[PDB]
């Protein structure tokens, strides 16, 4: 199927500056051509996607040992997250103690550019052993 | 809860997208009445977990509201969203926090519920938990990234609501977390102001033990001692005077705590404030939350 | 709700004339003013509470080393007396031998002014090693 252009969206796990709460925020979107989201909340001019060498190197490294769920019969992100974490555990990718923090994170609020003004902004973040 | 009848009627083309006048699909009714087998069968054969009417209530809202733990634990994996807002902006974790459903909230949080989610008036589940005096609920949420310094549209903090209702253990958890004791609303009211206004002396003592400004003034120049005297609390007048409350201070309206007293004729508050006050029609009211579901 | 007003009643261990059995009977009451109970059985005129120097001396002395039980979750007078005597023994206020006659003295019948006309009278009494 497909062969026709497709909508890809990239989202990053980030913190809000209002409450300092981990959440997901759109970073880029691709309709045959990439647009990136600025700090002000305005998408930039579309451009041809150029890649860094390290990104492709590490993408190949993680894809070679990646965990693949093909023809998965779920229609919600919660079920997809549950099955992906179960397969991560089965394939010895993550430890079973990581499952609780990973699911909640994966299931945190996926905000978009419209919500960016209401929040104080978006800054980088790293999930801790708790979920702080 | 007739599982076989549901299976037959569905096999015969029953539409599970038909909403009553209230707005409830058949998964809404199962969530309301705790029918976990009917809800199981109705989700398997294609029923949007996040179906809502004009009020915006989803099957998780009704399951949380009626305290059906099994229905919540069945709705969450299949898609019931922890992030679905009602008409007033309430999420299913706002109802859980208000009603002290600790387990439903540990499930609603493990699937990504936000503790700092806001209603149309800025009310978070932490606000509802602190207002209703659920210390354990306030601690769970404070460990899932809830901000205790966050304020509503009127600037009221969870400490302000604790002051309004008077729960010492919740204020203890909030102060231990790091909540600002002297947070101010839009009009300059502190939690000490609200506690003196509403006659909650044990929380007045707690705040004064935790370095609250006894002589704090609002934008109109009202002290926590002018509120206690305008509301007639003679024991807060005493405990405030003994903790440094300064009489003879004049608000922007031009009224000292002893005249607000004499003006509404509180004989006891005037009798005590008469001894400490030397020789020489606006009522101050703290902002409140009118949100209800 | 956090602080209520207080009605104070003062009761003294006294001997009744008819049976010579020691009992608790009220002597004065405080409702914003002190009323004292006479020998006849009628409460006297309310008056301001004037204190002697020695009474305040001894109150300060016994309060400095006093035993306080704050927020004691108990509902009956017998249990309260048991807890108070246990804390008295803990704080070395009384010896363990004293516990059974202080308990026996604490749960005597608490009488009031209405029993003065029924009884012969009241006389001051001291509690002996036995509840005598």
């Amino acid at each position: 199927p497909g062969t026709h252009k497709v909508y890809v969206e990239l989202q990053e796990l980030v913190m809000d500056e209002k409450n300092q709460e981990l959440r997901w925020m759109e970073a880029a979107r691709w309709v045959q051509l990439e647009e990136n989201l600025g700090e002000n909340g305005a998408w930039g001019r579309p451009h041809l996607s150029h890649l860094t060498f390290w990104s492709l190197l590490e993408l190949r490294r993680v894809f070679t040992k990646g965990t693949v769920l093909l023809d998965l019969q779920e229609t919600s992100l919660a079920g997809v997250a549950n099955q992906l974490l179960d397969r991560f555990i089965f394939e010895d990718q993550i430890r079973p103690q990581d499952r609780e923090e990973l699911l909640r994170a994966l299931l945190l609020k996926h905000s978009h550019a419209g919500e960016l003004e209401a929040l104080g902004g978006v800054k980088p973040a790293v999930l801790t052993r708790s979920g702080d | 809860g007739h599982v076989e009848t549901v299976l037959a009627l569905l096999e015969k083309e029953a539409s599970q997208a038909c909403m009553t006048k209230k707005g409830f699909t058949p998964l809404h009714v199962a969530a309301k009445y705790g029918k976990v087998r009917v809800a199981e069968l109705l989700l398997e054969r294609d029923a949007h977990p996040n179906a809502a009417g004009k009020n915006g209530l989803t099957p998780l809202h009704v399951a949380v509201h009626h305290n059906n733990l099994d229905i919540v634990k069945l709705l969450l994996p299949r898609g019931g969203s922890p992030h679905s807002p009602a008409w007033n902006g309430y999420t299913p974790l706002h109802i859980a926090a208000k009603q002290n459903q600790v387990e439903v909230a540990r499930s609603l949080l493990q699937y990504g519920g936000s503790a700092n989610a806001e209603s149309v008036q800025g009310v978070t589940p932490l606000h509802l938990a602190a207002q209703e005096g659920h210390a354990e609920m306030v601690a769970l949420l404070l460990s899932k990234q809830a901000n205790g310094n966050l304020g509503n549209k009127s600037g009221l903090t969870p400490l302000h609501l604790v002051a309004q209702e008077g729960h010492v253990p919740v204020a203890d958890v909030l102060i231990k977390h790091g909540v600002m004791v002297d947070a101010t609303t839009r009009m300059g009211y502190t939690p000490l102001h609200v506690a003196s206004h509403y006659g909650n002396i044990k929380l007045v003592k707690f705040l004064l033990q935790h370095q609250a400004d006894v002589n704090a003034k609002t934008k109109l120049g009202y002290s926590p001692l002018h509120q206690a005297a305008q509301q007639g609390h003679t024991d807060i007048v005493t405990l405030l005077l003994k903790n440094g409350a300064s009489p003879n201070e004049v608000s922007s309206d031009g009224t000292t705590p002893l005249a607000i007293a004499k003006r509404l004729g509180y004989i006891s508050v005037t009798d005590v404030l008469k001894v400490v006050t030397d020789e020489t029609h606006r009522m101050s009211f703290p902002e409140t939350v009118d949100e209800i579901l």
